[PDB]
C-alpha cells in the first residue's frame, strides 16, 4: 500500500522523539553545561592575582569532567544503582589543568581534582549513556527509566523545569486608578535590576530605578541619553500621530520648567541620584557618576561616546508607555506563553557552580595570602595541597543544593527553594511525568486566577490537561508530547545578517522618518529599520529553511506595532511544523517513504525544509492547518499531529475528545497515583514506598501516545470486565462493585514495600552502635519479640514480622562499653515480610543497614479504584460471584459502576472505550483510543455484530440473585481500571489516649504518633449552633486539656500544691478544672506584664 | 485606676523581667546532637 | 508479571495456555485472535486475560542476583 501523507504524516512524531526523547531537556541542558559552560566559567574565573608577589599567579587553564588524559576510557564511576543503595551520590570527579609558577622560572601543566560533579542520569558523563539493555542488566539499571535526574546521597532529585518572564523584553501594564508602569527586568552576566518605568500624574512620564533616588523625568533621561534637541524626543516617542503628541507634551515642559538643559546638565542631574556603591571609588562622585548609571541602567551596556542605542530604547519604552496611555489593550499579557522562558537544570548548575568556584576561588586566594605572607622559606613546591584540602566545598554546597532545592546565591542575591523535588516513584508514568513538569513563578498574587487560566498561545507547548488540582492548579505546567526548548544563538552573526539584508543601522536614521517604515528589533533591542519588512521576513525565513542561521532563531512581524522581532535567545518553547508553500505541504510522502524505509530522520526534514519549529511568536505570523484537507491557499504550516497537544500523562487516557475535559484533568492526577510496575530492576530496588501490581495488564484502548512512552511495557491497571448498572445499593456516589473471587484469583492484588535504613554511626570516643542480640529463651527458641531476628541481629530474609516484633537489633552505647538498646520495632496494623537486607557501607566509612518489608494487600471494602476517564471510587461492596449478573456464557463483571456516574460527568469516551475494548477482546487485536483519532465506534460495532454480541455493547443478563433475565440490557464489556495508591489500611486511624505535646498538653498532631483528629474553629461553631454547652465542655476540655489547677480567690493568681505562692497564705487556693490551653496561655500573658487575675464566684448560693 | 497596687505607671516599664517556668518553654531531649537542644525563649532570656 | 493461572472472571485455567499462545504466534504464525480462539478461549474474559498479559517476569529475571 502506497504512502499516504495525511495518516502518514504522523511517523514524524516517533522520528522526533527517537533522537529529541521526552526527557531532553534536562539531557541537552547538563550536556551544554558540562561541555561549554564549566569552559566558560574557568575562562571568566581564570586568573586568581594577590596584592603581594607579584611575579606569581595561578591559571585555570581547562576543565573537565570525569576524565583525565591519561587514558582514553573515562574514570570509573560507581554505578547509579549502587549509589542509591548505598546512599552516595551518582558525581564525578571535576579536573582542572593549572598553571601555577614555580619559584625557579618553572612553567608547568597538572591534572588536578577540585571537587566531584553530580552527574545528571543518561547524560553524556553518565555510565549509562548509550547502554544496550545488556549493560543496563549488568548495571541493575531499567531500560525505561527516563534518566535525566540526580542521585545525592541516594535520593533521586530532579531540577524541574522553571517558567519565568523573559528578560531583557519590555512589559506593559495598565491598572485602574492607578497608572501605566512598564518594566524591563534587564539581567546582565552579574548584574540584573528592574529598569521600573512608572507615570504618576497628569499624564507625566518618568523613569524609577532601584539605585535612583527618586523617579527622573523622561525627557531628563532622554537628554542624558545623547537624544537632546527636544523635538526628536517626541518625534521619537510619538511621531507623527497628533494624540500622542498630546499625551507626551506635558513632560517636555518639565524639562525646561527646572532649566533649559544641554546633554551634559541632564547628565549630573540624574548623576545627582545615585545612592551608594558601598563607599569605594568615591573620587567618582561627579558628574562621571552618571555615565556608571545610565551604562548599568539596562542590558546594553554603552561603552564609548555614542548613545544612541540606550537613547532608542527609553525611546520605545516611553512609546509603548504612550500608546498605553491613549488606549488600553495596548498592554501585553503577563500571562501569554511567548512572554516567558524555560530555565532548565543545565542553567541553573551553571550558575551554582559559578557561585561556587567564586567562593572557591575566594578561598584559595586567602589561603594563598596566609601562606605568603610569611617572611622567609616561602617554598613554592606543591602549592596545591591547600586546593587538594580545598576541593571538598565544591562537592558539599554543589550537592547540599540540589538535595534541599534551596539555591543561596550570593553574586545574583535570591533565596529560591524548590528547585528539585524527590523524583516520583509511585508508578512509571508517575516518574515520567514529574519529568518534563514546569513550575512557575511565585510572588504571583495568587488571590486571582490570572496565571492559572489555559491560554491559548500553549496550544501544543504546555499540555492542557495535565494541570495538579486542590492548590497548584494552573501553576505547575507539563510539556506538550512533541516540543523543544530553544538555546542561546549568538546574536551578532545576524545582526550582521540583518544589515545584509537591508536594515539601516539606528546610526543612520533620523528620529523624523523612525516611524514611518519597520523597526528591526534583535531580542527586544531596536537595531534598525527597514523598508519591505515583508520581504525581509520571507529572506530570513528561506535563509533558515536553507540551515544559514540556526532553526531555534524565530523572526516575525507586528503590525500594530511597526516592528520586525527576531529572537535568538534560549528557553524559547517552539515545536516542529510541516512547512506548507503555495497551498501545498512540503513532505508529499516520498520523504515519508524514505522516512520509514530508514533514510531521512527528522533533523533531515530540517535540512531539507520541509519541517521548522515555531515559537508562540512566530505563530503568529502563521496559520497553521490541522490536517491536509484543509490546507487552503493561505496557510503556512501543517500540524505534525494534533494530538500531540496533550503531554505524556494525559496520553493515557482513551478518546479524550469525547470527555469533559475536568475528567481528562483528574485522569492526568489519577494515573500518577496508579499502582503498576515501576521498573524492571524494581525488585533490585530498595526504595521508601514503593506499590507494586501483582497481574499488570497493558490497556485494551491504547494510545500511540502510550506505545511513544513504552506505558504499555510498564502498565498500571487492569482490564476488568465491567457491567454498568445500579447494583446491590453500594455503589451510589462513585462506590464501586468488586467480585470477591475476581480479587480471589488476582485482580487488583499488590503489595507495598517499604525500606527501612540504620547506621552504625563511629563517634568521637572511638565508639559505635553494634546490631548484636538476639537473646533465647531457656528452651533454646528465641524470645516473642526476637522471632525473626536472625544470629546477626537482623531480620531474617523471608520470615513474617508482627507488629512489636524487632528486625534491626541496633545497641547504642551509653557514653556516645555499655550498650543501651535501640532496635527498629515493626509498628503495623498487619504484619510484613522481610524480603531483603541490604548491609554496605557508605562513602564516609560507615555502616549501613537497608531493610526491605514488603506487605502483600487484597483489595479491601474502601480501596480506591479510578478508570482512565477520571471516574473514581473506593469499593462499596465485595460480592460474591454467584451473587453477581451473568451473561449466556456465564461471563460475570469483575466490577459494577454505577450508571448514575455518567449523565452528568459526560465521559462519553469511557463508553467508546468500553465498546472498543470489547471489539478488540473478541477480535485479538488491541484498539487505539488516540486524541482526535483512534478506533472509529463504526468498525468495533461491525466487529461485535460479527461476532454475535449487540452493536452497542449492552447485553441480556440474568441477575445472579433472582436468576431472571434483567428488564434493560446493561452495557457490558473490558474497561482498564488502575488502583489507586490510597488504601484503607494506611488511612484507618483511631486514637483513644496516648501521646500528647507537652508543651500544650494536647494529643499528638499525626497518624503515625498515634494523634486526634482537631477538632476546630468551624465544628465548634457547628456544636455551639446546636445548643450544646455539655458536649462543647467535654470535647474541647474533658477529652482534649483538662487541668486541675489552684486559684487564690483574693488575687486571681495560679497555685500549685494548694499554696497562693504570692499571698503566701494558702486559705483563698480553690480547685477548679481548666483547659492547659488556659493555663498555658495565663502562664505566658505572666510572661509578659499582663496579668490575668481570675475572678471567682459560686456556682450556688442561688 | 490607682485604688490597687501596681496601677501605679512606673510598673509599665521594664525592670524586672518574669522568666517564664520551664513547662512554658520545654527544652527538648536528644535533639540532634546527644545533648539537649533548648529553645528560642530560653536563649533570649540567656541573652538579656 | 507472569500469567495469571485463572482468568480473574471466569476462573478458567488460562495459566497453561500461554506458552502455546507464544508458540502459535511464533511457530506456523496466527492473527492473535484466532490464535485465542485455538486455544478454546472464548469468552472476551478469558480472551483478554491472555492478550493483555504483560510478561514482565522475563524482563526481571535479567537482574538475577544469584548468577
Ligand atoms: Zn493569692
Ligand atoms: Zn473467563
Amino acid at each position: 500500500d502506497e504512502i499516504n501523507t495525511a495518516q502518514d504524516k504522523w511517523h514524524l512524531l516517533p522520528a522526533f522523539l527517537k533522537v529529541k526523547g521526552l526527557v531532553k531537556q534536562h539531557l541537552d541542558s547538563f550536556n551544554y553545561f558540562v561541555d561549554t559552560d564549566l569552559k566558560k566559567i574557568i575562562k571568566a574565573n581564570q586568573l586568581i592575582l594577590s596584592d603581594v608577589d607579584p611575579e606569581f599567579y595561578l591559571k585555570y587553564v581547562d576543565i573537565r569532567v570525569g576524565k583525565k588524559s591519561s587514558s582514553s576510557t573515562k574514570d570509573y564511576l560507581t554505578p547509579p544503582h549502587e549509589c542509591r543503595l548505598r546512599d552516595m551520590t551518582y558525581s564525578a570527579p571535576i579536573y582542572v589543568d593549572i598553571e601555577y609558577t614555580r619559584g625557579r622560572n618553572i612553567i608547568m601543566h597538572k591534572d588536578v581534582e577540585i571537587g566531584r560533579m553530580p552527574i545528571m542520569l543518561r547524560s553524556n558523563k553518565c555510565i549509562l549513556y548509550d547502554a544496550d539493555e545488556s549493560k543496563m542488566a549488568k548495571l541493575n539499571e531499567c531500560p525505561l527509566d527516563p534518566g535525566g535526574y540526580f542521585i545525592v546521597n541516594g535520593t533521586e532529585k530532579v531540577i524541574l523545569v522553571q517558567e519565568q518572564l523573559s528578560k531583557n523584553r519590555i512589559i506593559v501594564e495598565a491598572d485602574e486608578k492607578k497608572g501605566i508602569v512598564q518594566a524591563s527586568v534587564t539581567s546582565s552576566t552579574h548584574e540584573r535590576k528592574s529598569k521600573t518605568y512608572v507615570i504618576t500624574k497628569n499624564g507625566k512620564i518618568y523613569l524609577k530605578h532601584n539605585s535612583i533616588a527618586e523617579e527622573i523625568p523622561i525627557a531628563i533621561v532622554l537628554k542624558a541619553c545623547g537624544i537632546l534637541s527636544d523635538l526628536e524626543i517626541m518625534q521619537l516617542v510619538c511621531g507623527n500621530d497628533s494624540s500622542y503628541q498630546d499625551i507626551f507634551a506635558v513632560n517636555l515642559e518639565e524639562s525646561s520648567k527646572l532649566d533649559i538643559y544641554t546633554q551634559q546638565q541632564a547628565l549630573e542631574y540624574i548623576g545627582a541620584k545615585v545612592k551608594t556603591m558601598r563607599r569605594q571609588k568615591l573620587t567618582i562622585l561627579q558628574e562621571g557618576i552618571e555615565a556608571i548609571a545610565t551604562t548599568v541602567i539596562a542590558h546594553l551596556t554603552v561603552e564609548a561616546l555614542d548613545f544612541r542605542e540606550k537613547a532608542l530604547y527609553i525611546a520605545m519604552m516611553t512609546r509603548r508607555v504612550v500608546m498605553a496611555m491613549y488606549n488600553p489593550k495596548m498592554i501585553d499579557d503577563r500571562d501569554y506563553v511567548g512572554n516567558k522562558r524555560l530555565e532548565l537544570a543545565g542553567q541553573l548548575i551553571s550558575l551554582l557552580f559559578e557561585d561556587l568556584f567564586k567562593k572557591f576561588n575566594n578561598d584559595f586566594k586567602l589561603s594563598i595570602d596566609k601562606v605568603l605572607k610569611k617572611p622567609n622559606r616561602a617554598m613554592e613546591y606543591d602549592a596545591l595541597l591547600s586546593i587538594n584540602v580545598h576541593s571538598n566545598n565544591i562537592t558539599s554546597g554543589l550537592n547540599r543544593a540540589i538535595s534541599t532545592g534551596n539555591w543561596s546565591l550570593k553574586r545574583f542575591k535570591m533565596e529560591r527553594a524548590g528547585v528539585t523535588h524527590v523524583l516520583s516513584r509511585l508508578s512509571y508514568i508517575s516518574a515520567l511525568g514529574m519529568m518534563t513538569r514546569i513550575s512557575s513563578q511565585f510572588e504571583k498574587s495568587r488571590k486571582v486566577s490570572g496565571p492559572r487560566a489555559l491560554q491559548p498561545s500553549q496550544f501544543g507547548m504546555l499540555c492542557t490537561a495535565d494541570t495538579p488540582e486542590g492548590e497548584a492548579c494552573g501553576l505547575v505546567k507539563n510539556l506538550a508530547l512533541m516540543t523543544h526548548i530553544t538555546t542561546d544563538d549568538e546574536e551578532e552573526p545576524i545582526k550582521k545578517l540583518c544589515y545584509v539584508l537591508g536594515v539601516e543601522d539606528i546610526t543612520l536614521i533620523d528620529s523624523a522618518s523612525l516611524h514611518l517604515n519597520y523597526g528591526v528589533y534583535l531580542n527586544g533591542t531596536l537595531i534598525g529599520s527597514i523598508r519591505f519588512p515583508t520581504k525581509f521576513v520571507t529572506q530570513f525565513r528561506h535563509l533558515r529553511r536553507t540551515g544559514k542561521v540556526s532553526e531555534f532563531i524565530s523572526i516575525y512581524s507586528n503590525s500594530h506595532q511597526m516592528a520586525v522581532h527576531i529572537a535568538t535567545d534560549g528557553g524559547r518553547i517552539c515545536r516542529p511544523l510541516i512547512i506548507v508553500s503555495d497551498g501545498q505541504s512540503r513532505v508529499k510522502d516520498i520523504h515519508l517513504r524514505k522516512l520509514l524505509d530508514g533514510e531521512l530522520d527528522f533533523d533531515d526534514f530540517l535540512k531539507l525544509g520541509l519541517v521548522e519549529y515555531l515559537d508562540v511568536n512566530e505563530e503568529n505570523d502563521s496559520y497553521i492547518a490541522l490536517y491536509e484537507k484543509d490546507i487552503v491557499p493561505s496557510m503556512t504550516h501543517l500540524e505534525i499531529e494534533p494530538f500531540t497537544i496533550l503531554g505524556a500523562v494525559a496520553g493515557l487516557i482513551p478518546y479524550p475528545h469525547h470527555n469533559q475535559s475536568p475528567r481528562n484533568t483528574y485522569q492526568c492526577a489519577m494515573g500518577k497515583q496508579a499502582i503498576g510496575a515501576i521498573a524492571y530492576n524494581q525488585f533490585k530496588r530498595i526504595d521508601t514506598l514503593l506499590y507494586l501490581m501483582t497481574y499488570p495488564q497493558q490497556p485494551m484502548v491504547k494510545t500511540k501516545t502510550i506505545e511513544l512512552i513504552d506505558y504499555d511495557k510498564l502498565p498500571a491497571g487492569q482490564n476488568a470486565t465491567v457491567a454498568v448498572m445500579s447494583y446491590s445499593g453500594y455503589d451510589i456516589e462513585d462506590a464501586l462493585v468488586l467480585n470477591k473471587s475476581s480479587i480471589d484469583r488476582g485482580f487488583g492484588r499488590c503489595e507495598t514495600r517499604r525500606k527501612t535504613t540504620t547506621v552504625l554511626k563511629r563517634y568521637a570516643n572511638h565508639t559505635q552502635d553494634i546490631i548484636g542480640g538476639m537473646r533465647v529463651d531457656e528452651n533454646g527458641d528465641p524470645i516473642w519479640q526476637h522471632q525473626s531476628l536472625g544470629p546477626d541481629g537482623l531480620g531474617e530474609v523471608g520470615m513474617k514480622v508482627q507488629s512489636g516484633q524487632i528486625y534491626i537489633n541496633k545497641s547504642v552505647p551509653t557514653n556516645s562499653t555499655q550498650y543501651r538498646e535501640a532496635p527498629v520495632i515493626y509498628r503495623g496494623p498487619e504484619p510484613s515480610h522481610i524480603d531483603q537486607v541490604m548491609m554496605s557501607v557508605s562513602d564516609n566509612d560507615q555502616a549501613l543497614i537497608k531493610v526491605l518489608l514488603r506487605q502483600n494487600r487484597r483489595p479491601e471494602l474502601g480501596d480506591k479504584f479510578s478508570s482512565r476517564h477520571g471516574q473514581k471510587g473506593v469499593c462499596g461492596i465485595i460480592v460474591k460471584q454467584e451473587d453477581m449478573p451473568f451473561n449466556d456464557q456465564g461471563i460475570v463483571p469483575d466490577i459494577i459502576m454505577n450508571p448514575h456516574g455518567f449523565p452528568s460527568r459526560m465521559t462519553v469516551g469511557k463508553m467508546i472505550e468500553l465498546i472498543s475494548g470489547k471489539a478488540g477482546v473478541l477480535n485479538g487485536t488491541l484498539e487505539y483510543g488516540t486524541c482526535f483519532g483512534g478506533s472509529k465506534l463504526e468498525d468495533m460495532s461491525k466487529i461485535l455484530v460479527d461476532q454475535g454480541f449487540n452493536y452497542s455493547g449492552k447485553d441480556m443478563l440474568y441477575s445472579g440473585i433472582t436468576g431472571e433475565c434483567l428488564q434493560a440490557y446493561i452495557f457490558f464489556g473490558p474497561i482498564y481500571y488502575q488502583k489507586l495508591k490510597h488504601m484503607v489500611l494506611d488511612k484507618m486511624h483511631a486514637r483513644a489516649r496516648g501521646p500528647r505535646a507537652v508543651l500544650t498538653r494536647q494529643p499528638t498532631e499525626g497518624r503515625s504518633r498515634d494523634g486526634g483528629l482537631r477538632l476546630g474553629e468551624m465544628e465548634r461553631d457547628c456544636v455551639i449552633a446546636y445548643g450544646a454547652s455539655q458536649l462543647l465542655l467535654e470535647r474541647l476540655m474533658i477529652s482534649s486539656d483538662a487541668f486541675e489547677v489552684d486559684v487564690c480567690d483574693k488575687c486571681g493568681l495560679m497555685g500549685y500544691s494548694g499554696w497562693c505562692t504570692t499571698c503566701k497564705s494558702a486559705e483563698n487556693i480553690i480547685k477548679m478544672t481548666i483547659p492547659y490551653a488556659a493555663k498555658l496561655l495565663f502562664q505566658e500573658l505572666l510572661s509578659m506584664n499582663i496579668a490575668p487575675r481570675l475572678r471567682l464566684e459560686d456556682i450556688f448560693q442561688q | 485606676d490607682a485604688t490597687v497596687p501596681s496601677g501605679r505607671p512606673e510598673t509599665y516599664i521594664w525592670r524586672y523581667l518574669p522568666a517564664p517556668p520551664v513547662c512554658i518553654r520545654p527544652s527538648v531531649m536528644m535533639q540532634d546532637s546527644p545533648a539537649s537542644n533548648e529553645d528560642d525563649l530560653t536563649v533570649k532570656l540567656t541573652e538579656i | 508479571m507472569i500469567v495469571p493461572v485463572r482468568c480473574f472472571s471466569c476462573g478458567k485455567v488460562v495459566g497453561d495456555k500461554w506458552e502455546s499462545y507464544l508458540n502459535l504466534l511464533q511457530e506456523d504464525e496466527l492473527d492473535e485472535g484466532t490464535a485465542l480462539s485455538r486455544l478454546g478461549l472464548k469468552r472476551y474474559c478469558c480472551r483478554r486475560m491472555i492478550l493483555t498479559h504483560v510478561d514482565l517476569i522475563e524482563k526481571f529475571l535479567r537482574y538475577n542476583p544469584l548468577e
